[PDB]
Parts: C-alpha cells; structure tokens; sequence
RNA sequence: AGCGCCGUGGCGCAGUGGAAGCGCGCAGGGCUCAUAACCCUGAUGUCCUCGGAUCGAAACCGAGCGGCGCUACCA
C-alpha cells in the first residue's frame, strides 16, 4: 500500500528540484514515476535529459533505478510534470539526494506502523507526518529531538495511542545515535610516585562517569592515556573531558611530575 | 591415562618444587650455592659474543630454553638493540655410573630441585650445581655503547665463530678485547657450525682459532665444537662452564648499589588503570644485598637545562615494590645477577631507552655525579673491527682537543668532549651526567669511521663534582 | 649416524602451455616432494606474477603466457628462499604461525625466522 | 597486548537499513567485405562466522575468525 507522497499537496509544485525512478525510454525520453512524490509519471525530454551530446543515451539512464531530477512546470489541470535531468545545480544534486534520504527513511517508519496497526499510510502522515514538517520544517528532525525531547507530539492529534508507543519504541529503536569522544593524554613524569597518582587519577576521572555517558581512561602505552566517551549530544562530552584534564593536571602538579595533553577532545 | 600437565606436575612436585624462600635469613652464613639462593636466582652471568647473523640467542635457548623472542617488528630480523636475558638451571647426575660428559643438564628456570635424569637407564636424580643468568650481547658494529655495558654487567664469557667463514671475524676479537679490558679472563671458544663442515676443515678451522690466541691476555680458553640449532654438545659446556669458571669474589660486606641496564614500563593495555603496577628497572647488582621493600635513588635521573643552559641533575628516589628475579618474586636479591627492581617510579620513566646505563644507589650511600671527569688512558696499536683487504690494520691516532668520544664509563653511555691530552691522561666534560662510585672501568670509542670504534681503556683518576638539588 | 645422506627432490616442472592457456599437473607433486601445503605455494606463485587463473584437477590452470623456463625459475626461487634454508642445509621445516603473520620454524634444528615476504 | 580499517563476482569502489550492485576483466552477439574503434546481452556472490531488535537484514548492534596501520615491547 504505497502511497502518501512525504510533501504537503496533491501534485508537485513548479520550479522545484527532486529525484525519480526511471522505468521506460520509449520515442522521447523518460516517463518517470516518482519516489521523492506519490506515484504520478512525470516526463524529462531527451533535449532536457544529456549535458553532453551521447551515442547510446542508455549508459546515462540506467533504467530501473533512481536519478536527480527537475520540475519546472505543472500541469495543475489534469495532471502532467514538465522535468528534465540536467537542470540541476552540479553541486545540489547531493542536496536532492540528501533529501531523499530524510524522506525515504521517515517513510519506513510510517510504513512500519501503517502495516502494523492496518491504517493506511495517508492517515499516519496526515495526522503525524504534517505537522511534523510544519513545526520543524521535517519529519526527520522531528524524529530526533523526539527521541531526546518528548515535547515533540505535544499538541498533535493521534489516531491512537497505540501508534504512538509503537512508534517511540521503532524511533528508539531504529533511529538510536552518541558520537564517540576521544583525547589522548601524556604522562610526562619524571617524579618518584606516579603510578599511584595514576591510579587516583582515574578514579576521579571515572568518578565523573554519569548514567548516560561513561568515561573510561583505558590505557594503550605508558605515555599515551586514552579518554573514550559517549556525547550523547555532542556537546557535554567535552566539557566532561575537560573535567578530567583538569583532574590529571591536579594529581599531577603536586606529587612532582609533569603531564601533557597531545589530543584535545574531539569528536 | 596421565595427561602430559599431570605428568609434569607430578615430576614438578616430586622434584621438590620450588620452595619460597625466607623472609630473613641470617646474611652471614649465606653463600651463592646455597639453596634458598641458588634455587631462585642466578648468580653468574655469561653473555655471548659472536660475528653478526652467526647465532648468540639460539645458543642460549639451546642451552636453557628462555626464549629473547626479539622484537620491534623491524628489529625482529636483523639485530636488537637491548640485551637478551635467560635463565639456565645446572644440574647434575648423582648417579656416578653415568657418563661425566652427559651427566650435566641445563634446564629452564621453572624446572624442580631434583628432576629425573632423562638419560634411558638411570633413576638417579638431578642436584643444582649452580643457577646462571644470560646475557645477549648485541654482535653488530654499529651498536657499542650496549655491548660494553652488558659487558659491565657480566662476570663469563662465551665466544663464538663460524666455521665455514674466514676465521679472522674482526668484530670478535675486538668482543674479546673488549672482555679483557673489564678483568676477565674466563672465556670459553664456541664453534657454531660444525656440522656443516668437513673433518679436516674443522681442523683448519681450530689450527686458525689457536693461532689467534697467543697474543692476547686470554690464553688457556677452552674451545668446544657445539651447534645451535641441531642442539647437541651441551652437557659438557655445562661441563666447562662449571669447571674453569668460579664465582668471583661477591659477599656482603660491600655497600649496596645498582646499575640499571634496561627499563620496563609495567602497563597491561586493555586492562584498567585501577589495578596497575609500579614502574621497573632492569638492573644488575655486583655489590649490594637487597629485601623485599627499600627506598632507592636512581642518581644521574632527571636531566634538565635551565634557561642559563646549565645541566640539573635530579635523583630519582623510589621504594622497591618487588625485586622479580628467575621466575618468582624473592625476599632478597643476590649480587651478580640480573633482576628487574620494580619501584613506585611512573612508567613514563620505563617506557623507552631511558634507564639505559644509569647507577642507582639505596638510600644511606651518597655516589657523586661529575660533570668534568679526569681519565687515565691507554690505547692498542690498531683498531677492531675494519677488514682492510690486506693493509695494515687502522693505527689508533693521538687524541685531539675538544673532540666528541663515546666513553662508556660502567654502564652509562655518555658522549664526551676532551679538554686537554697529556701522555696518560686526559680530562673530559659530559653534557649527559655520569656518577662515580668506586672505578667503574671504562672502555673507549672514537668516530673515524662513521660508527663508533673501540681505542681503547680507562679508569677515572680525579672529576669534578655536582651536589644533587634534594 | 643421525644423516648418513650427508635439494635432490625437486621434481622437474613439466608443464603445458597452450597459448592462451597454461596447465602445471605437477604442482601437488612440488608440494608433497618439498613437504609444502599447497595453498601457500599457489598463492606465493600469484604473488610473484600477476597473472589470474583458477586450480584444477591436482593442477594449476593459469591463463597467461609464460615458458616452462620462467615459471621453473620462480619455483627455483621459492625452494631457494623458503623450502631450504640458506645457511645450512635442511628441508623438513614447514609453515607456522606464531602475532599474525608466518613465522617459520624448523624441526631437525628447531629455527625461529620470520620469513613472512 | 589495545586502538584505527576491512571482510568480492577475478579485480577496485561502492548503497549499505527492500534483498544484488557500477566500472575493469571474460564468454557471446551486433556494425564492417574484413579488422580494430564503437554498440548490446550476459554467468560469477556464504558482501567473513555465530546470535539479536526488526515483516525482514548483507546493512542496525553485540561473543568469534581472518587480513590490514599505528600505539610500541606495553616485567
Ligand atoms: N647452520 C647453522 N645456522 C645457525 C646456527 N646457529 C644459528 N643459526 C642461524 O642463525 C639464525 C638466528 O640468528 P640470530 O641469533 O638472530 O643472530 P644474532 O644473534 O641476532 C647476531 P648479533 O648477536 O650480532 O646481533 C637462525 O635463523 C639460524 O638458522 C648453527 O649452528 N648452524
Ligand atoms: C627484566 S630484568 C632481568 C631479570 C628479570 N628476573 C627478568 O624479568
Ligand atoms: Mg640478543
């Protein structure tokens, strides 16, 4: 039951970059259904379709799969996509299929749920994927502040709360990140007691370990401590980090030797 | 139906085992053949000296079964600079009614006090004549400071050359002399490839050997045919190892000291930091008798430059955490062997060549670092190690003012600048520290030809001292 | 009394070329007269050249263009470098892996190299 | 020993979250009187092992293997 194009109205709009699957070269050029939209066949021209002048136009087309594409010009009276291949930015076209992504894999959810609770797809979307859109401009960041934030379906409307916890679960499932923070540390000491100094080290370190992130001095070399750590948002990672350079510096200045810091936290 | 663990076991515990030792023995009664001391240590240490890619680390194994291993990925195959240690276990047959020249055997460290006699037809038991150390001194003519220091640090020599290639190897004799210039004279001849060569060549080979040993300071060395890798012969090298060579005067009554050779950072990586260990020197003791728990200071240490450009030199004090010897962790530790004394240091210190040839001294002794050094020299006629193709082997020069030397001075590797040339004596400035203990017999080296080349001996006479900064 | 022989069980490389193609039948008999496991074998033959074919039956079916004297010469190679020992003469060592890589060891002398390529 | 990379179709890259990819190779055909150039069709996979959420993973993750680079010898 595929249907329910991601974006608000019934037909495409004019002047507008998006991406189709080729399914026929017949006499002049590519009838193409579209999956950044429904299901409506759209037309490219053989004289919209090659920047440079071909021998066998197949080796361009590729019927079958997915390809950049441009609409222009709407037949908003019974329905037909004036679009051409070659009207695209060289460089937007990974912004085409950047987009495609977000919206393809908003879809899957919304098929999974729509396959699993048997409500059509257009009815998941229009009272979930919508709003979605409106309020954060996508579904798909929409999703991920709805797996960190909960406020994200305050104020919308569901079909059932079955839908609901059934789709938090697949986004907490599905959509789940936490980008792995490291920094490398040096021991420079030369003092007398460094290994117990060492020791404290890490424990205060660890000790700063909160539930949802946990920092681990795991050691590859002498000189060389390694600092993991889980951002879950990618920004208390390194102030946690911070906390520990800060932590070894202390056990560091008083017992009498010397540490260096070769990588910052980075992500 | 015993499993081969069950049969050694077994063996294991019927051998004795190894018994811990005792936490304070009276120190005065004690001897190195004793059996709290000889079961768990080794108290002679031969190193080997030969040609380069002839084969010193398989001789060892051969004879003990202690793996060098070798290491370093690049340096696996072609030469390594540290040393290569190794225990070996001397024991022979109680049973006369064995041969004497099969009746010895050398095994690893972790064999019994009294294991059977492998021999088919004799139920006597072996009795440990003495526990000896290894040490692997690099053969190659680039790397010198290594060689003489592990030269300081050992009292029996092992020579080895090849058969089948020409007899004059120039690197081996000047390995010798190198040994003579130390005071040793025990030196045992190997011949590594026997095998691979005919009667009368072997004989050749031997009539050459004897024509080289006349001139020198060595004169009676015993010479024995072995292989290293067809692993024969190695009862009565034990044989002559026991025979020639004794245990050189080493009691208790000299102060205690040390001489870090190598450095060993203790850091399991993967595992985590709260259950760590101590940094470790590898250090050998001629003089000094040392207990489980002891503060130590490792006396040159920490070398740092002010902004004024003048040398700091900081002792690194430290308590023992262990004293790892042979195979388990011992009360005490026995002069003239090998140990490595894991201290509280930081790794850092351990991790790379840094506690390369470095003294140390526990705490109640006050060694003197220098920072200008008199030295009483005495040079050969020619240089080691240069096969001219038949000219008149290099004549060692007259020394020059201000001149860059390596001067290995005990263990430690310092590259000296001399300030004034008389006829015996000479002064030199260090930029890396140097302490004075005793004598600490020095060998020479100059740079004439790219590497450093042996010129010859000297002892300290005079220096100028540094007061440590406490 | 150990050797009284003291190699001379190099079986001779017959092979077959036919144009495009080339057939070597003796390679399991290399394999098994030099105490070698074949695959290591081939596959040190395709690191010498790269040429690309598939293994039959017993044989080496390779479609490229050499003479016998050529890949004889690269067998020449490898028994020179890996099946015996350049220092001394032996055979009976055969491949082991001591901390990824090839490490040989022998077992009339009981070697440690790391011959590994 | 740990970390950075990887798991062919003969290869190199790849999308790795719908389930078999692209070029280089190879077999075959087409154009040409004929060859090369050019044009079309292809059969090749445990996309390394074992389990798991998942309608479902080759993809998303982990309890093991193998091969790659560093940390460097990490008693
Ligand atoms: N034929 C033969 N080969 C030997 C013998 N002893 C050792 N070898 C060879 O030497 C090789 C090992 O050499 P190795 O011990 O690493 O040389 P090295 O001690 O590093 C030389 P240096 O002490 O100057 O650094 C082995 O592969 C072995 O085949 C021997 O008695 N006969
Ligand atoms: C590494 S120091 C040498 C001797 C020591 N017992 C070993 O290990
Ligand atoms: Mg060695």
């Amino acid at each position: 039951t595929s249907h329910c194009r991601f974006y608000e109205n019934k037909y495409p709009e004019i002047d507008d970059i998006v991406m189709v699957n080729v399914q026929q070269i017949a006499e002049m050029g590519a009838y193409v259904k579209l999956l950044e939209y429904d299901n409506i066949e759209g037309m490219i021209l053989l004289s919209e379709l090659s920047r440079r002048r071909i021998r066998s136009i197949q080796k361009l087309i590729r019927v079958g799969k997915n390809d950049v594409a441009v609409v222009l010009r709407v037949d908003k009276e019974k329905g037909y996509i004036d679009l051409s291949k070659r009207r695209v930015s060289s460089e937007d076209i990974i912004k085409c299929e950047e987009k495609y992504q977000k919206s393809k894999t908003v879809h899957s959810i919304l098929r999974y749920c729509a396959e699993k609770f048997q409500i059509p797809l257009e009815e998941l979307y229009k009272t979930i994927a919508w709003p979605l859109s409106r309020k954060f401009g996508h579904a798909y960041e929409a999703f991920k502040l709805s797996i960190i934030d909960e406020t994200v379906w305050e104020g919308i409307e569901p079909p059932s709360k079955d839908v609901l916890d059934e789709l938090k679960n697949y986004i907490s499932k599905r959509l789940t990140p936490a980008v792995k923070i490291r920094a490398d540390v040096e021991v420079s000491c030369f003092s007398y007691e460094g290994i117990d100094a060492i020791k404290d080290a890490l424990k205060s370190a660890e000790d700063m370990s909160t539930e949802q992130m946990q920092v681990k001095v795991k050691l590859v070399a002498a000189p060389l401590y390694v600092l993991t750590t889980q951002a879950l948002d990618k920004q208390k990672g390194i102030e946690q980090l911070e906390s520990a350079i800060e932590k070894i510096t202390e056990v560091i200045t008083k017992y009498g030797g010397v540490c260096n810091i070769t990588m910052p936290p980075k992500a | 139906g015993e499993t081969e663990e069950e049969k050694r076991k077994r063996e294991f515990e019927e051998g004795g085992g190894l018994p811990e030792q005792p936490l304070n023995p009276d120190f005065s009664k004690l001897n190195p053949l004793s059996a709290e001391i000889i079961n768990r240590q080794a108290t002679i240490n031969i190193g080997t000296i030969g040609h380069v890619a002839h084969g010193k680390s398989t001789v060892v194994r051969a004879i003990s079964g202690v793996q060098t291993v070798r290491f370093k990925d690049e340096l696996e195959r072609n030469i390594t600079i540290k040393l290569g240690y190794a225990n070996a276990k001397i024991y022979k047959c109680q049973e006369p009614t064995c041969p004497e020249p099969d009746c010895y055997r050398s095994f690893k460290s972790d064999k019994e006090i009294s294991p059977k006699c492998q021999r088919p037809g004799c139920p006597g038991r072996y009795k440990l004549v003495r526990h000896v150390s290894f040490v692997d001194c690099p053969g190659h003519d680039i790397l010198m400071s290594t060689m003489l220091s592990g030269a300081a640090v050992m009292d029996a020599a092992l020579l080895l050359i090849a058969g089948n290639e020409s007899c004059p190897q120039p690197q081996t004799s000047e390995h010798l002399a190198a040994i003579e210039i130390m005071k040793l004279k025990h030196v045992i001849i190997l011949q590594n490839k026997v095998d691979l060569m005919r009667e009368e060549s072997a004989l050749e080979h031997q009539k050459s050997i004897l024509k080289f040993i006349r001139g020198t300071i060595a004169d009676g060395a015993p010479i024995v045919p072995i292989s290293a890798q067809l692993k024969y012969n190695i009862d009565a090298v034990n044989e002559f190892i026991v025979k020639t060579i004794p245990v050189p005067p080493r009691d208790f009554m000299i102060s205690p000291r040390l001489i870090v050779i190598r450095s060993f950072d203790v850091n399991k990586p993967g595992a985590e930091i709260e259950d760590l260990k101590g940094g470790v020197a590898g250090g050998s003791i001629l003089n000094g008798v040392f207990k489980l728990g002891d503060e130590i200071e490792i006396r040159p240490g920490i070398v740092t430059k002010d902004d004024k450009g003048k040398i700091q030199c900081k002792p690194i004090f430290s308590n023992i955490v262990s004293l790892f010897a042979e195979q388990n962790d011992l009360k005490f530790a026995v002069p003239g062997g090998l140990i490595g004394v894991g201290t509280k240091v930081d790794p850092t210190l351990c991790r790379a060549d840094r506690l390369v040839g470095q003294v140390v001294g526990a705490k109640g002794h006050l060694p003197n670092i220098y920072t200008d050094i008199e030295i009483n020299y005495f040079l050969l006629r020619r240089l080691l190690g240069v096969k001219t193709d038949g000219q008149k082997q290099a004549k060692v020069r007259k020394l020059e003012p201000n001149e860059v030397l390596m001067v290995n001075i005990g263990s430690t590797a310092t590259g000296a600048r001399v300030v004034a040339v008389k006829a015996d004596m000479a002064r030199l400035q260090l930029t890396s520290p140097a302490c004075t203990e005793i004598n600490e017999k020095i060998a020479l080296s100059r740079r004439i030809e790219k590497h450093w080349r042996l010129i010859g001996w000297a002892t300290i006479k005079k220096g100028t001292t540094l007061e440590p900064i406490a | 009394t150990n050797n009284p022989e003291l190699k001379f069980r190099i079986p001779p490389p017959v092979c077959l070329r036919d144009g495009k193609k080339t057939i070597f039948s003796n390679i399991q008999d290399i394999a098994e007269k030099l105490h070698r496991s074949p695959e290591h074998l081939i596959q040190y033959l395709f690191a010498e050249l790269g040429t690309s074919g598939s293994v039959d039956g017993k044989r080496l079916v390779i479609k490229g263009k050499f003479q016998s004297k050529q890949m004889e010469n690269v067998l020449r190679r490898y028994i020179l470098e890996y099946v015996t020992c350049k220092t001394c003469k032996s055979i009976n060592t055969e491949l082991k892996r001591e901390n990824r890589l090839f490490f040989m060891v022998c077992k009339s002398c009981g070697s440690t190299r790391s011959v590994s390529s």
